[PDB]
């Protein structure tokens, strides 16, 4: 039970080690855009986004300590949230756009390329807003992304449930202490922590109409998806 | 399967 | 400016004053289930129940303050998450039912009697089971219900100042859960911890409600239940 | 002519 002696310091230095790294996508300059190529172009980056988030995954204080079959149903469940919340991260500082990888920005117009897409793409913009409106932290932003990997597939699941409640209190003392530190008053680290939570609805919503639009397009032939893709997406169905 | 297998590997 | 004035006190007083009343269903408990009796069963819950949601989202502190068009966007966005954490709610003090009306009490077996409706009703169950062990309390409740009100469609959103005033609203429903933990008597930590824990509930809510929204769509298509016109314009607006 | 605009407006 490690993770639940860290403090609050070694909490964050710990996730902010984890980090992943930004990857590229495949984008080819020198062809235009289709439906089928550019969802060939944001699923094989997600895959191999995937392979490093199973490794940050792993890392996250806690996880390691759970079950292999528990660890799967958590990252089954909050797999493309995971991605998203990264990407609304990745974006904030490009308003208008969508920033997937360093060769892959794209505006609502270029969305519209993918039937659907649009939608989802508008309801990531407007999420990259709040965190800018907000002055959203990196190290606020990685306390986040943990608790969506241990909150999410938290309740569909008895003593490996304590302990990912205990990690989860532990990620929301290390929040305040942020805030506190920051100089935030008692008044203010209380809303605060409630307005970055609130988040995770609409991350959850967005993945909901990420994982139905995917499905979509995997279902007519739009694009193949790597096997990994393929289940991690019939785990949600 | 294959996150099963990845999350051993590392 | 009348919603920000309220104290904590206030805010509990007038969200317990606004709470909807529990509807019975029109049900009769000597004819067994079939998968459109109950689907039928469910939905004239819940075509009902809005109508009574839409009074109580009126009296929802600086919901009135909002435009009409506002108003629409943020009822047609969380309208299911809404009957859900009620639906939830009332389920708490019976283990393994849920009490969609008092004399509509249903255990996750009967959920199969819908197709792919037991998973949906496993997904409310342990979050009922969450609610009991967190000993989730009234006042807590009635301000994670208005949170999902004011919160769920709040990005969707030139009059830039009523998504500030709603979320001067949401600080002010923050500061009332604080203030009910304190009077209860936990420490800061604690407070916040809670707080924490309340909120994560709301991300399992809206995976529910996105979820219900696919299976009541896939049951109007297939025509196992004919919908109300109400019930097919609050489940357009989510495709 | 959306009937939540109404009940809205109709509200008690
Ligand atoms: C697994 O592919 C992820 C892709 C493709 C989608 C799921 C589309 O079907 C709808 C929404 C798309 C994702 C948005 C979030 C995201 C984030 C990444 O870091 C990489 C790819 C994607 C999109
Ligand atoms: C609008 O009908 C809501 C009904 C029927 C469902 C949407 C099913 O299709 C799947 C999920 C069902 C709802 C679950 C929550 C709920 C709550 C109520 O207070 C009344 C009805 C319902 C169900």
């Amino acid at each position: 039970s490690l993770a639940l002696s860290l403090t609050a310091d070694q909490m964050v230095s710990a996730l902010l080690d984890a980090e992943p790294p930004i990857l590229y996508s495949e984008y080819d300059p020198t062809r235009p855009f289709s439906e089928a190529s550019m969802m060939g172009l944001l699923t094989n980056l997600a895959d191999r986004e995937l392979v490093h988030m199973i490794n940050w995954a792993k890392r996250v204080p806690g996880f390691v300590d759970l079950t292999l079959h528990d660890q799967v149903h958590l990252l089954e469940c909050a797999w493309l949230e995971i991605l998203m919340i990264g990407l609304v991260w990745r974006s904030m500082e490009h308003p208008g756009k969508l920033l997937f990888a360093p060769n892959l920005l794209l505006d609502r117009n270029q969305g519209k390329c993918v039937e659907g897409m649009v939608e989802i793409f508008d309801m990531l913009l407007a999420t990259s807003s709040r965190f800018r409106m907000m002055n959203l932290q990196g190290e606020e932003f990685v306390c986040l992304k943990s608790i969506i990997l241990l909150n999410s597939g938290v309740y569909t699941f008895l003593e490996e449930k304590d302990h990912i409640h205990r990690v989860l209190d532990k990620i929301t003392d290390t929040l305040i202490h942020l805030m506190a530190k920051a100089g935030l008053t008692l008044q203010q680290q209380h809303q605060r922590l409630a307005q970055l939570l609130l988040i995770l609805s609409h991350i959850r919503h967005m993945s909901n109409k990420g994982m139905e639009h995917l499905y979509s397009m995997k279902c007519k032939n739009v694009v193949p998806l790597s096997d990994l893709l393929l289940e991690m997406l019939d785990a949600h169905r | 399967k294959i996150l099963h297998r990845l999350l051993q590997d590392s």
